[PDB]
């Protein structure tokens, strides 16, 4: 494997708390930093009204029928393009 | 360390779970969790079939690995025989009442 | 199988009534719709 | 050879009952060839075979939809 | 907090013939009656909605 | 086409359909034999007062019961898979024709040389000419050269359809966004009929297929006349 | 008086209220999609929540309070929960099948490529990698909670279970934020379809599993569990590992291999 | 407790064979009639 | 008490009764739909309307017969009544969940009836293929109501499946191995495993159809890169297992009926019968694309699905030959139940063999989407599944009710049914070979004779159905109470009397290990 420590034959709970605080939460803390670094707003790409995207075969059952449920105006163009 | 704080079954098991746990401690099987072991099943050494009434259904697996089970009401009184293999069964009624 | 004699015997006449009523419960409603199909068409 | 052209020959790249990719590839090949020739001043006539093969295999409404999307700038294949 | 399971065991084992879903007391009866009223009323409303959707309009 | 009181397949128009008739005769003989053997054994089990109700050992008979059916399946699979791989073998078609399914008519495209296409609709019953076939005739038949390997390409512009001609052994689904290929070869001139074979809505029953198989020179002049 | 160990259940209204909940929710979705109204649907969701609450309350009454869960009854519940998880695996399998079908044979409308023309997939090394670390960490903490329970340690069971729930909530909030930030939608062809429906069903299962763990947390606060008898905790752990493994398959398939 | 024995382990009465005939008539007859009345309903729309 | 007993049940027997009542009502709806089909086809021309009204009737017919008649009667009805009695168990593992499986069905059936009453119905076929089933070719609520109907029926059977598998694994007497349970119990367990694994994939597919119809997904829409054929794969991954789900409990009942009326203590080759049902269950998961031989699949795929499909003949034949070997040497009682079982063995065999013809991808090009397929599946369903149901019903009616049928009336009912089903379906082979398509309201003139005869057959079957209701009435009207049943030593379900008490096996059987 890409692993390598060595069986820690102590109390079950004690070992699993050791892995929780010594390996698992540190990994989460590290991935949290890698993500609060690479998370700056990136430039939205040129709108192209591709016919395989922005599908509308029936109006959505909320709003004006033309906005997706988690519509983000900054990065989700309508079939006719970006809002403003 | 465990600071404890978790109940045990000994402390908190109740109702039928508790009755099953305490009977098992005394090696008793009032709730029929285990398969009874056959006697030789002669008229001298019949299989002894406990019941809380005056009759109980017996299934006889006449030979090991028989797929067919032979089923019959065993009545209080003289030993009865399996209609297929002739093995002897005798009812022993009691009550669970306490 | 063995059984007791009927507690409430159903005579041939009573059977003719049960059979007749059973068949009419299936035939009359479907018959009515199918007879009037042509009437339904205009509407 | 385009004198003698009867229809699109068997192509071992597309040996099965579904010929969708045969039609698509020859359409792409024709318009790529044609872009490349008019961009190097050269002669489109060399692209002719891809034209004959896609015309033979492709439904008229597929060709016509794809032609419309190339003009609109919404054609999704790389030419 | 303190272990009050023995008290709950005594309440739910009381020999009062009540089914488990009502054996907690009056609040069980109320939550039951609200659940059944919403289900039976909702079901009547669903049947109305079918009737309505079964015929043309505009 | 089918004739009144027909029991079996339409007469074969193609060498593939002939192969299927012979393979069907073989499979049908096995079906008749097994079904009649089962019916006979039932009658044999039920026509004796002799009894044997004690436990019966099953090991010997279960060998017979698995090996004989296994061999029979092999005797069906062998010719079955021969025909399957025969149907799939490389021909060089002389011609490619496309058909597009629609609600509820077929269109045909012959685009090897010129831009030839047309729609093919059922003749309404009130418009049949005397002796014409109810639900089967079209306004524009699928004219094709006889004794030639034709590549047919099948698709749809709406819902599923399926393009069938039983006497040629042909049935190819018509799926929007997909281009399915089959090969057609008629041994004979004539009129060969089929019907839409995938449920496609209101007029599924009313969008038939008529092939008109004629010598190449008649096909060439018809084509030129249809531009 | 029975002399077997199995549970004869009191006659219950919850099967009927649950069945009618399903009628109101389905006819409700129909009214929402076609007749522009949320009213049937809200009633259905309400009766469904009431049904589940009263049903699982009664299972706690039967077991913790009345003692009906003999080892034989417990072994049955083990089978039931394993068979339930198997049916959920096969459900997800259909969505994986759809994803692999669409992505291994991309059609001309897509550009004959995966990802399709015009799709900018998420970086699998950013929030998707964080989400992986979060659910894997939650599998470690729930194993800690399990071992603390068996060893009779109330406080460490509660800490480990709280940490597990917190990681579940964190995954849910990360995924909601990714949904908002994603420059593709559910209407972005088969890429959006497979992405949002597969990860969306996974997300619902995270919320369900998180809810089950919160139920176990409050039952543990009230001393329901013994060091030897805690099937609801075990069922919730199995379900949670299920949710973790489905995530790993989604991460490898959709986020990584399909990028 | 609940009624036991023939005619009692069912959610309908068999106490009177003519009332039972009526009930079975409405039960099975409603099932068989329903498709005819749905065909009618759909022909009478459009 | 009525509401507590019949709406709030936790009793396996009463819930079984509710399933049999539901399935009987559903059977009448299915029968009416079948008669509307054969009325449309009984003479050349148009009776009702175009293919839309006609295929709404065809689609409903299939869903009602499969989901509301066969599965509820066989699994819900016979399963709940018989499985716990046959293993000495006091009830099912999850008696309250059992009640929810039942109560999901009336709402499922309501959704399907709503489907047919709204807009122009779902004229899709029971396969519900897009794009005909999509939001442009089938705009409006009908197909969504169909999908939700199937979701409720799916949840019902998945929870019922968990319940049966758990009951059968966990609740036998401690001495009884799985190799000491009756064949009907095996048939229910295997059926439940198929339902557990197949229904979730159906649920995935129809959910994707729902999202394509309402949330602008394109799983099945080429415009978005989707594929109609993906839907077919997902549907048939469920739909082939579904046909083994429909017959397996019938095979279980037939094993019991043939054993019983042959006066035997046991079926011939018990372990071969268990082996055959497991083999059929496994093989039923690897054959699904035999429903797809005309969609344009590669030749090696066709060769594989041809060969894997045919292999199912081997375990099925072991069962057929083992039934014959069970008759062999019997003291045959020619009961009505036995006549149903003997009709089953022969007519199921004919239906299985036409399936083997269809397994051959090369012939299936010509037979696919014709009345040859219709003939195949009505032989196995309207003769196989239905004959096992009628046999089961006649045999076990006195256990469930405590009352006897009139045997003479039961034999008359069998004879009429036998004539009707054979006259209905046998000529459909000729219509198929000669190329009459499926799902047609009308046919070219040459097909008239066989359609006429087929339609007349269906009216004979109607007469048998109406007579069945009368025969049931006569039994409840007369009240002949059961006294004694033969062979209780090898039919444990009968040993608590007729009907059994509300609570059975409160004290479990005694079975020792020798
Ligand atoms: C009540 C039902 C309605 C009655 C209908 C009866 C039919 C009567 C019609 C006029 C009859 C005249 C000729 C008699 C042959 C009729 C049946 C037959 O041979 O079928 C013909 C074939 C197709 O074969 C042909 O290709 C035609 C062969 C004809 C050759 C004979 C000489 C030519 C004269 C015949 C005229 C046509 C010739 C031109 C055509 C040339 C080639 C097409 O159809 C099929 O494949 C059907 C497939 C069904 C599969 C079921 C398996 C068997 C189950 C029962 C076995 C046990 C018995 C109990 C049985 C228990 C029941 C299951
Ligand atoms: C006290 C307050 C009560 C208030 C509430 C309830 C009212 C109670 C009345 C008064 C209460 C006091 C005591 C009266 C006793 C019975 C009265 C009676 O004869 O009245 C009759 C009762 C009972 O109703 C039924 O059972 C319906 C069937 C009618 C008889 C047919 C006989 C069939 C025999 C042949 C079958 C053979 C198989 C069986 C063989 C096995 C034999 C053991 O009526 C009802 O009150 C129906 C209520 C529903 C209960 C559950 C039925 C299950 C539904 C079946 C599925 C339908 C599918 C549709 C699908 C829907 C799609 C839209
Ligand atoms: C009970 C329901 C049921 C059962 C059990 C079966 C069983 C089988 N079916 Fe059938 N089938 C359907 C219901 C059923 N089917 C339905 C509803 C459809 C249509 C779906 C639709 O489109 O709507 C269908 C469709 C169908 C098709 C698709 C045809 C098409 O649409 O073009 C095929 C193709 O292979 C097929 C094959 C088989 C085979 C090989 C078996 C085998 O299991 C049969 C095996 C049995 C035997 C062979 C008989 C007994 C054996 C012997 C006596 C041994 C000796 C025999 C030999 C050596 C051969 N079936
Ligand atoms: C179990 C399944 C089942 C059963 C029993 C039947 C029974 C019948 N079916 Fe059908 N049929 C289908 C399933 C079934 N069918 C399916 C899946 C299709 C394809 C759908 C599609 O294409 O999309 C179909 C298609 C189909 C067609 C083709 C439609 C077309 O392609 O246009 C026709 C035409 O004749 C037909 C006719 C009949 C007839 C006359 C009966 C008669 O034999 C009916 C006679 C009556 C009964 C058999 C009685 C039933 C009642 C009981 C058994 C309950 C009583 C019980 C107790 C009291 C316990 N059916
Ligand atoms: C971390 C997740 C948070 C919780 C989820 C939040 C909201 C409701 C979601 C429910 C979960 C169900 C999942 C499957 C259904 C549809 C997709 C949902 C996934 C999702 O939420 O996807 C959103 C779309 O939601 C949409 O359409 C709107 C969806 C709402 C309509 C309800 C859908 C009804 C579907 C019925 C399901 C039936 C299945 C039952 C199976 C039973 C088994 C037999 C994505 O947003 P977007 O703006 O397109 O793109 C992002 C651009 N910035
Ligand atoms: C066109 C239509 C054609 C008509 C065909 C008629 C169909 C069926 C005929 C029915 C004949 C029954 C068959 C033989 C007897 C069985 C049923 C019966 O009618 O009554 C029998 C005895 O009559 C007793 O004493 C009870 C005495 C009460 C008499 C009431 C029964 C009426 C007689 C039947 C005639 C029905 C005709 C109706 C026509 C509409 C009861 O069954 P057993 O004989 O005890 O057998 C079973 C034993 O093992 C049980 O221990
Ligand atoms: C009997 C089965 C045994 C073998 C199973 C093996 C599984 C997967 C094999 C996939 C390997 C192929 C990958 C590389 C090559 C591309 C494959 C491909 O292309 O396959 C495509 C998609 O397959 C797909 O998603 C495939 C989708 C998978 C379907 C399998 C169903 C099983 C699901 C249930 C499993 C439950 C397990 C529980 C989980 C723990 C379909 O083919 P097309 O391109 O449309 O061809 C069309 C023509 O143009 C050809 O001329
Ligand atoms: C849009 C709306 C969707 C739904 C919203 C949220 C839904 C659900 C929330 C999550 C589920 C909560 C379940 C709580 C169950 C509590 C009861 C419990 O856990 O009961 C236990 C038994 O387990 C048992 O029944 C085990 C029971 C297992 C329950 C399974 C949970 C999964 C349910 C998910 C629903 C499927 C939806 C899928 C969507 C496609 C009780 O036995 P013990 O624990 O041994 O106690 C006894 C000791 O005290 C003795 O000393
Ligand atoms: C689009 C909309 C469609 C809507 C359809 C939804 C249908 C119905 C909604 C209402 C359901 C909510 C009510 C809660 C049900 C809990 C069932 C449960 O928890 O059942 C348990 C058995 O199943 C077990 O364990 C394990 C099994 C747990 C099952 C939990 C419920 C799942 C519901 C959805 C199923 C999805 C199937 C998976 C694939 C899609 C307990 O068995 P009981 O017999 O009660 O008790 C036995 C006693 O000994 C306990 O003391
Ligand atoms: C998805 C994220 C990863 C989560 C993985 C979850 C795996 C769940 C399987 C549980 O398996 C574990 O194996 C451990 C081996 O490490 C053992 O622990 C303990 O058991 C011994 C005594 O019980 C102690 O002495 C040991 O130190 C200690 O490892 C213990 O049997 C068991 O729980
Ligand atoms: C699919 C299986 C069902 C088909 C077989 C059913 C045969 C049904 C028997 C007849 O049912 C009735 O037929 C009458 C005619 O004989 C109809 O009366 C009609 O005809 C009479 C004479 O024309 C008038 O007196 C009536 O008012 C007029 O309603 C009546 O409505 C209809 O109930
Ligand atoms: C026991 C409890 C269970 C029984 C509860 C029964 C409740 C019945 C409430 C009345 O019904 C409807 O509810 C929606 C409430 O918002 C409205 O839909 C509405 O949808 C659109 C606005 O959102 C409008 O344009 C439509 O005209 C309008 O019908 C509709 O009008 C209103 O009558
Ligand atoms: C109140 C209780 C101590 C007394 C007892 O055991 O009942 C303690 C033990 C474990 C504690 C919990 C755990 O430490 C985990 C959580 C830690 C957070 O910092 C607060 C909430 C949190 C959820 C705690 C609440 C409360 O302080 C708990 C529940
Ligand atoms: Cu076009 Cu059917
Ligand atoms: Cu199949
Ligand atoms: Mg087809
Ligand atoms: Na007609
Ligand atoms: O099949
Ligand atoms: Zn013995």
């Amino acid at each position: 494997a890409s692993a390598a420590k060595g069986d820690h034959g102590g109390t079950g709970a004690r070992t699993w708390r050791f892995l929780t605080f010594g390996l698992a939460l540190p990994s989460v803390a590290l991935c949290t930093l890698n993500s609060w670094l690479h998370s700056g707003h990136r430039e939205r790409p040129a709108f192209i009204p591709y016919h395989h995207l922005r599908i509308r075969t029936k109006p959505f059952s909320w709003g004006d029928g033309n906005h997706t449920f988690f519509h983000n105006p900054r990065v989700n163009p309508l079939p006719t393009g970006y809002e403003k | 360390a465990s600071g404890g704080g978790v109940p045990t079954d000994e402390e908190q098991a109740t109702g039928l779970e508790r009755e099953v746990m305490l009977a098992a401690r005394k090696g008793q099987d009032p709730y029929n969790i285990l398969a009874p072991k056959a006697t030789s099943g002669t008229k001298e050494d019949p299989n002894l079939v406990p019941s809380i009434t005056n009759k109980r259904i017996v299934g006889c697996i006449c030979e090991e690995d028989n797929s067919t089970v032979i089923w019959f009401w065993l009545h209080k009184g003289e030993a009865q025989r399996c209609p297929s293999c002739g093995t002897h069964y005798k009812l022993v009624p009691h009550q669970l009442a306490h | 199988i063995t059984a007791k004699p009927a507690k409430t015997p159903t005579s041939p006449k009573e059977q003719a009534i049960g059979l007749s009523v059973t068949f009419l419960s299936f035939l009359l409603p479907a018959g009515w719709v199918l007879y009037h199909l042509d009437n339904y068409k205009k509407s | 050879k385009i004198k003698n052209y009867q229809t699109a020959p068997f192509d071992s790249r597309f040996p099965n009952q579904n010929q969708t990719r045969n039609c698509w590839q020859n359409y792409l090949d024709f318009h790529r060839c044609e872009k490349a020739m008019t961009a190097k001043g050269g002669d489109v006539s060399v692209c002719e075979w891809y034209r004959r093969v896609y015309k033979s295999l492709c439904p008229i409404s597929w060709v016509s939809t794809w032609d419309d999307r190339r003009a609109e700038g919404t054609f999704p294949g790389k030419i | 907090f303190e272990n009050r399971v023995a008290e709950k065991q005594k309440l739910f084992q009381e020999d009062n013939g009540l089914p488990v879903h009502l054996k907690g007391g009056a609040t069980d009866n109320i939550l039951y009656r609200v659940t059944m009223t919403l289900c039976l009323g909702g079901t009547l409303y669903s049947l109305y909605c079918l009737g309505w959707a079964s015929f043309p309009h505009k | 086409m089918a004739y009144p009181m027909q029991l079996g397949f339409q007469d074969a128009t193609s060498p593939i359909m002939e192969e299927l008739l012979h393979f069907h005769d073989h499979t049908l003989m096995i079906v008749f034999l097994i079904s009649s053997l089962v019916l006979y054994i039932i009658s044999l089990m039920l026509t004796t007062k002799l009894t044997h109700t004690s436990t019966m050992d099953a090991q010997e008979v279960e060998t017979i019961w698995t090996i004989l059916p296994a061999i029979i399946l092999i005797l069906i699979a062998l010719p079955s898979l021969r025909i399957l791989y025969m149907m799939d073998e490389i021909n060089n078609p002389s011609l490619t024709v496309k058909t597009m399914g629609h609600q509820w008519y077929w269109s045909y495209e012959y685009t090897d040389y010129e831009d030839l296409s047309f729609d093919s609709y059922m003749i309404p019953t009130s418009e049949l000419k005397p002796g014409e076939l109810r639900l089967l005739e079209v306004d524009n038949r699928v004219v094709l050269p006889m004794e030639m390997t034709i590549r047919m390409l099948v698709s749809s512009e709406d819902v599923l359809h399926s393009w069938a001609v039983p006497s040629l052994g042909l049935k190819t689904d018509a799926i929007p966004g997909r281009l399915n290929q089959t090969t057609l070869m008629s041994s004979r001139p004539g009129l060969y009929y089929g019907q839409c074979s995938e449920i496609c809505g209101s007029n599924h029953s009313f969008m038939p297929i008529v092939l008109e198989l004629v010598p190449l020179k008649y096909f060439e002049k018809w084509s030129a006349s249809m531009l | 008086h029975q002399t077997h160990a199995y549970h004869m259940v009191n006659p219950s209204p919850w099967p009927l209220t649950g069945a009618l909940s399903a009628l109101l929710m389905t006819s409700g979705l129909t009214m929402w999609f076609h007749f522009n109204s949320m009213t049937l649907l809200m009633i259905g969701l309400t009766t469904n929540m009431l049904t589940m609450y009263q049903w699982w309350r009664d299972v706690i009454r039967e077991s913790t309070f009345q003692g009906h869960h003999t080892p034989a009854v417990q072994k049955g519940l083990r089978y039931g929960m394993i068979l339930f998880i198997i049916s959920e695996v096969l459900f997800f399998t259909g969505f994986f099948w759809a994803f692999y079908h669409s992505s291994l044979a991309p059609t001309p409308e897509l550009g004959g490529c995966w990802p399709p023309t015009g799709i900018h997939p998420l970086n699998p090394l950013e929030v998707p990698l964080l989400n992986t670390s979060v659910l894997l960490a939650s599998g470690v903490s729930i194993t800690w909670a399990h071992h603390s329970l068996m060893e009779g340690d109330r406080k460490h069971m509660l800490q480990a279970l709280f940490i597990t729930i917190t990681l579940g909530v964190y995954f849910t909030l990360l995924q909601a934020s990714e949904y908002y930030e994603a420059p593709f939608t559910i209407s972005d062809g088969v890429y959006g379809s497979t992405f949002f429906v597969a990860t969306g069903f996974h997300g619902l299962h995270v919320i369900i599993g998180s809810t089950f763990l919160i139920v176990c947390f409050f039952r543990q606060l009230k001393f329901h569990f013994t060091s030897n008898h805690h099937f609801g905790f075990e069922a919730a752990a199995w379900y949670w590992h299920f949710v973790d493994v489905v995530w790993l398959f989604l991460y490898v398939s959709i986020y990584w291999w399909g990028s | 407790h609940y009624e036991e024995g023939p005619g009692k382990n069912i959610p309908f009465s068999v106490e009177n064979k003519w009332r039972l005939l009526a009930m079975m008539t409405l039960f099975f007859g409603s099932g068989f009639a329903a498709p005819f009345f749905i065909v009618r309903h759909q022909l009478l729309k459009k | 008490m009525f509401i507590n007993r019949w709406l709030f049940s936790t009793n396996h027997k009463d819930i079984g009764t509710l399933y049999l009542l539901f399935g009987a009502w559903a059977g009448m709806v299915g029968t009416a739909l079948s008669l509307l089909i054969r009325a449309e086809l009984g003479q050349p021309g148009t009776l009702l309307g175009d293919d839309q009204i006609y295929n709404v009737v065809v689609t409903a017919h299939a869903f009602v017969m499969i989901f509301f008649m066969v599965m509820p009667i066989m699994i819900g009805g016979f399963g709940n009544w018989l499985v716990p009695l046959m293993i000495g168990a006091p009830d099912m593992a999850f008696p309250r969940m059992n009640n929810m499986s039942f109560w999901l069905l009336p709402p499922s059936f309501l959704l399907l009836l709503a489907s047919s009453m709204v807009e122009a119905g779902a004229g899709t076929g029971w396969t519900v293929y897009p794009p005909l089933a999509g939001n442009l070719a089938h705009a409006g609520a009908s197909v969504d109501l169909t999908i939700f109907s199937l979701h409720l029926a799916g949840v019902s059977s998945i929870l019922g499946a968990i319940n049966f598998i758990t009951t059968i694994i966990n609740m036998k007497p401690p001495a009884m191995s799985q190799y000491q349970t009756p064949l009907f119990v095996w048939s229910v367990m295997i059926t439940a495993v198929l339902l557990l694994l197949s229904l979730p994939v159906l649920a995935a597919g129809i959910t994707m159809l729902l999202t394509d119809r309402n949330l602008n997904t394109t799983f099945f829409d080429p415009a978005g890169g989707g594929d109609p054929i993906l839907y077919q794969h997902l549907f048939w991954f469920f739909g082939h297992p579904e046909v083994y789900i429909l017959i397996l409990p019938g095979f279980g009942m037939i094993s019991h009926i043939v054993t019983y009326y042959s006066g035997k203590k046991e079926p011939f080759g018990y372990m071969g019968m268990v082996w055959a049902m497991m083999s059929i269950g496994f093989l039923g998961f690897i054959v699904w694309a035999h429903h797809m031989f005309t969609v344009g699949m590669d030749v090696d795929t066709r060769a594989y699905f041809t060969s894997a499909t045919m292999i199912i003949a081997i375990p099925t034949g072991v069962k057929v030959f083992s039934w014959l070997a069970t008759l062999h040497g019997g003291n045959i009682k020619w009961s009505p139940a036995m006549m149903w079982a003997l009709g089953f063995i022969f007519l199921f065999t004919v239906g299985g063999l036409t399936g083997i013809v269809l397994a051959n991808s090369s012939l299936d090009i010509v037979l696919h989407d014709t009345y040859y397929v219709v003939a195949h599946f009505h032989y196995v369903l309207s003769m196989g599944a239905v004959f096992a149901i009628m046999g089961g019903f006649v045999h076990w009616f006195p256990l469930f009710s405590g009352y006897t049928l009139n045997d003479t009336w039961a034999k008359i009912h069998f004879a009429i049914m036998f004539v009707g089903v054979n006259m209905t379906f046998f000529p459909q082979h000729f219509l198929g070979l000669s190329g009459m398509p499926r799902r047609y309201s009308d046919y070219p003139d040459a097909y008239t004779m066989w359609n006429t005869i087929s339609s007349m057959g269906s009216f004979i079957s109607l007469t048998a159905v109406m007579l069945m209701v009368f025969i049931i009435w006569e039994a409840f009207a007369s009240k002949r109470e059961v006294l004694t049943v033969d062979l209780t030593t090898t039919n444990l379900e009968w040993l608590n009397g007729c009907p059994p008490p509300y609570h059975t096996f409160e004290e479990p059987t005694y079975v020792n290990l020798k």
